[PDB]
């Protein structure tokens, strides 16, 4: 007759009722995303509304169990997830208005087109047109047009929608007993109940800032190096002491500097490692590629892929007759149904991302015996971090050689190694100031510290200081450049990417230490290491049952995120950059601008 | 010579786990070498006698228990290892003299629309003593307050229904189970191989 036994039976009923409902919703949404029809979208929305209604009923029910009287930490967590009022604490009409503007912002972002003024017949949307320009164009004026057209068109529409989005979301979280929407988001990292492993919500700011401080010097030297190399590419447009123009960074916003490798290559004489030519030439079976990833995962002590996966997954582009969503996704439908949706081409980038998504699936396969509400990553960063350690191991030249796409030349100069590390930094450290600043700006906006009349003023002030990037043309408060990113205009938190980048190198160092690796960390391939496999599976199996801090300690020995894995991974490139910038300016000028008056 | 005795083993449909079925077998020629080359049995292990001596033995009384359960729960059909099936649905005596049989039906019991014809008990007052059934639809009420009327806040309907789709994982695909038990008596009936 105890409350705990009553709560246990309630949780049993919820798990068994929700497993089947979630499976029906997942099947319907899969049939939509793999087969875009009106029947499929209506079936998906029907199943999703059924699932949400069941969840809200169970929420109002679970709110009837006084959490404070629960002595079982595992059950208290499941009950807490259910007792979350979420959007329901909003009035009905106000919630409808919030959902309406959310869908409107998502639509205009994914549908916005900009047309060339010289030839109003050429019009491009963000993908693939505008992205093709921002990735491959070397013309300053064309890139500036692309940058300014995307922002001044879609972001201006997004501005008022985004103001209403901010105000309603801050109120809801407050009604849900938080300070702002960022605090709600920061609640994902909150731990409350485990003695010795708890971790507060301001410690995240403390930890993120303390760690970004240590990242600061490495980023400064890479910034100086890239700045000089870009001066050779855009003469008379870049000051040797100023911030980088925002439209020359390799994509529409600067989230990744990937396409600057051609302009920043240290030693272009060495053949830059591209296995795409080897893949097309080697007998190729898209099936075999995904099978090779499967062979990789079994070699470290993990199970095969399920027969359901190989039969229900979509491993090729279905063609012109069948239109599908091609964003690579790893689907955990429930009831042991695991699939991968990918319009795979025979490419090197897709090889690593296939490893990444199948890493997700291995995570998803793991902790399957856990209760429903515990089928999730330790925090929001664990799944992507896992996928990325997979992709690094697959990207090492030793693994590439052992699989047979590289002849056993085994060429590895001290220049071939620095080339690879430089390309990694363009991606890995180029995204850290972007991620930290976006979430810092968003957090402050949610807190109400940035007046409405200085959104863009403070946005670009913060832009300059942290990332070292300056806008090519001035923007008043009519413009709205923060909403020009997908994650911001689609209500996705962004700090997961900062946290996942640090987690992945902690994991990589730990698993390579487990594999007794000796050379530089970036040359480590954890293949054929059942010990590393077990240590990762030992963490994968927890799901959300244990705090992420306890789960992280179980594998790496530390209760918190650490920067030494990343710095040790990049140490050789760091010294090479320090040498290369001796006669170069290090640091940024908070005052130089391209435009004047 | 009158009983294939498998009208049980292969047929159209079986019964639920909470309402498992019993059948008497008599006057039979039990040949189980062809069933060794039958659809592979997920599991076939004997406890009281030898699978290499089965037909030689001439036992008196034989009974057959047939029912359907999930894939992960199948390994609970054994003495000990008490669990959901092993308590609330179908327990075996600790001293057991017989054999247990199970096989997998890929799409026989599973349809594209889904199969919701098999039930199972989740809430019961006490663990079932060996070879017991309780088919009563008594609204379980562990909290003191006995609603007793209908569905309640702390009350629950004790019977749940399997969902079996043709895209499920192996852990919960329809497993079909048959249990053979030879009661120990000093009285003869007609069975031998
Ligand atoms: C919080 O409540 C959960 C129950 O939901 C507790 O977990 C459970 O721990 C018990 C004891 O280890 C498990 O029972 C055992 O089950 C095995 C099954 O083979 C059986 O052979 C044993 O004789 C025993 O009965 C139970 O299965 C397990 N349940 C789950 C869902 O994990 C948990 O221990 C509680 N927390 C604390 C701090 O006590
Ligand atoms: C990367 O590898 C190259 C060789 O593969 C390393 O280069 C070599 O650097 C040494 C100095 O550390 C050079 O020695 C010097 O030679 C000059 C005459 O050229 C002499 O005046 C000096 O007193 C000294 O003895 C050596 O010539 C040079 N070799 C080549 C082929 O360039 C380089 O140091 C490596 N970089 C790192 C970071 O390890
Ligand atoms: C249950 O399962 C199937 C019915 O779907 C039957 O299995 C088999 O029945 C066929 C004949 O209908 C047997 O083929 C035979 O093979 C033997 C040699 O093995 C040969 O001597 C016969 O002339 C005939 O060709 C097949 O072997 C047999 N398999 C087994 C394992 O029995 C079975 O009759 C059904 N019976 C029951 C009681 O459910
Ligand atoms: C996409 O959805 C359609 C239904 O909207 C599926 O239907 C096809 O149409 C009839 C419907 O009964 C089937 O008999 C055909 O065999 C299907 N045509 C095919 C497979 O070309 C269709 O199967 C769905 N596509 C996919 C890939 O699942
Ligand atoms: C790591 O695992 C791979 C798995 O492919 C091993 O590759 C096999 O290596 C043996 C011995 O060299 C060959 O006889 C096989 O033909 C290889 N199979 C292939 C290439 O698919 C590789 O040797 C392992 N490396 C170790 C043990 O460090």
């Amino acid at each position: 007759s105890t409350i705990e036994e009553q709560a246990k039976t309630f949780l049993d009923k919820f798990n068994h009722e929700a497993e089947d409902l979630f499976y029906q919703s997942s099947l319907a949404s899969w049939n939509y995303n793999t087969n875009i029809t009106e029947e499929n979208v209506q079936n998906m929305n029907n199943a999703g509304d059924k699932w949400s209604a069941f969840l809200k009923e169970q929420s109002t029910l679970a709110q009837m169990y006084p959490l404070q009287e629960i002595q079982n930490l595992t059950v208290k967590l499941q009950l807490q997830a259910l007792q979350q009022n979420g959007s329901s604490v909003l009035s009905e009409d106000k919630s409808k208005r919030l959902n309406t503007i959310l869908n409107t912002m998502s639509t205009i972002y994914s549908t916005g087109k900009v047309c060339n003024p010289d030839n109003p017949q050429e019009c491009l949307l963000l993908e693939p047109g505008l992205n093709e320009i921002m990735a491959n164009s070397l013309d300053y004026n064309e890139r500036l047009w692309a940058w300014e057209s995307w922002r001044s068109e879609v972001g201006k529409q997004l501005r008022p929608l985004y103001e209403e989005y901010v105000v309603l979301k801050n109120e809801m979280a407050r009604a849900n007993h938080y300070e702002d929407y960022g605090d709600y988001w920061r609640g994902d990292y909150e731990v409350n109940g485990v003695d010795g492993y708890d971790y507060s919500r301001g410690q995240l700011i403390e930890d993120v800032e303390h760690t970004f401080e240590e990242i600061k010097p490495l980023y400064e030297h890479l910034h100086a190096y890239v700045r000089a190399k870009l001066m050779n590419a855009y003469p008379s447009y870049i000051s040797p002491i100023g911030c980088l123009p925002a439209h020359l960074l390799g994509d529409m916003w600067g989230r990744f500097w990937t396409n600057l490798y051609s302009l920043t290559v240290p030693f272009g004489q060495k053949p830059n490692i591209d296995v795409t030519d080897a893949m097309v030439d080697q007998a190729w079976d898209a099936q075999r590629i995904f099978k090779e990833a499967e062979k990789f995962f079994v070699s470290v002590g993990l199970p095969n892929m399920t027969q359901g996966f190989w039969e229900n997954s979509m491993l090729t582009d279905p063609g012109n007759v069948q239109k599908a969503v091609c964003h690579p996704t790893a689907w955990d439908l429930g009831k042991g149904d695991f699939r991968i949706l990918m319009c795979t081409k025979v490419t090197m980038d897709d090889f690593l991302t296939a490893h990444h998504e199948m890493g997700h699936i291995q995570y998803d396969m793991a902790y399957a015996a856990q209760p429903f509400l515990l089928r999730n990553g330790a925090n929001e960063g664990f799944h992507e971090a896992v996928g990325e350690i997979m992709s690094l191991s697959a990207a090492t030249p030793k693994h590439l050689k052992s699989i047979g796409l590289l002849s056993p030349d085994f060429q590895e100069d001290n220049e071939t190694e620095i080339n690879f590390l430089l390309k990694q930094a363009l991606t890995i450290v180029g995204t850290l100031p972007f991620t930290y600043m976006l979430e810092k700006w968003r957090w402050m906006v949610f807190k109400g510290e940035i007046p409405k009349d200085q959104w863009m003023k403070k946005w670009w002030e913060m832009k300059r200081e942290i990332v070292g990037v300056v806008e090519p043309v001035p923007h008043d408060e009519t413009y709205c450049d923060p909403a020009s990113l997908f994650h911001v205009s689609n209500d996705y938190s962004f700090i997961r990417y900062y946290t996942r980048t640090l987690y992945q190198f902690q994991f990589q160092e730990a698993l390579c230490q487990a594999a007794k690796h000796e050379g530089p960390l970036h040359k480590c391939d954890i293949s054929n290491s059942t010990e590393a496999g077990q240590k990762l599976f030992n963490m994968l199996r927890l799901g959300k049952s244990e705090p992420w801090t306890l789960a992280l300690e179980n594998v790496v020995g530390a209760k918190n995120m650490n920067v030494r894995p990343l710095l040790n991974y990049f140490e050789p490139l760091f010294t090479w950059l320090k040498d290369q910038n001796k006669n170069s300016f290090v640091g940024w000028s908070t005052d130089w601008s391209p435009y004047a008056d | 010579n009158l009983c294939p005795f498998g009208e049980v083993f292969n047929a159209t449909t079986f019964a639920s786990v909470y309402a498992w079925n019993r059948k008497r077998i008599s006057n039979c020629v039990a040949d189980y070498s062809v069933l060794y080359n039958s659809t592979s049995f997920s599991t076939f292990k004997c406890y009281g006698v030898s699978p290499t001596k089965l037909n030689d033995l001439c036992f008196t009384n034989v009974y057959a228990d047939s029912f359907v359960i999930t894939g992960d729960e199948v390994r609970q059909i054994a003495p000990g290892q008490t669990g959901k099936i092993a308590d609330y649905n179908y327990k075996l005596p600790d001293d057991f003299t017989g054999c247990v049989i199970a096989w997998n039906s890929k799409h026989i019991d599973a349809k594209e629309g889904g199969n919701f014809n098999y039930l199972y008990r989740l809430f019961r007052k006490a663990n079932l003593k060996p070879f017991e059934r309780d088919i009563s639809t008594e609204i379980y009420q562990a909290g003191s307050k006995p609603c007793n009327g209908q569905t309640g806040l702390n009350c629950y309907y004790p019977l749940y229904r399997y969902g079996f789709y043709p895209t499920d994982g192996v852990g919960h695909q329809p497993y079909r189970v048959v249990v053979l038990s030879f009661e120990l008596l000093n009285a003869p009936a007609t069975v031998c191989g």
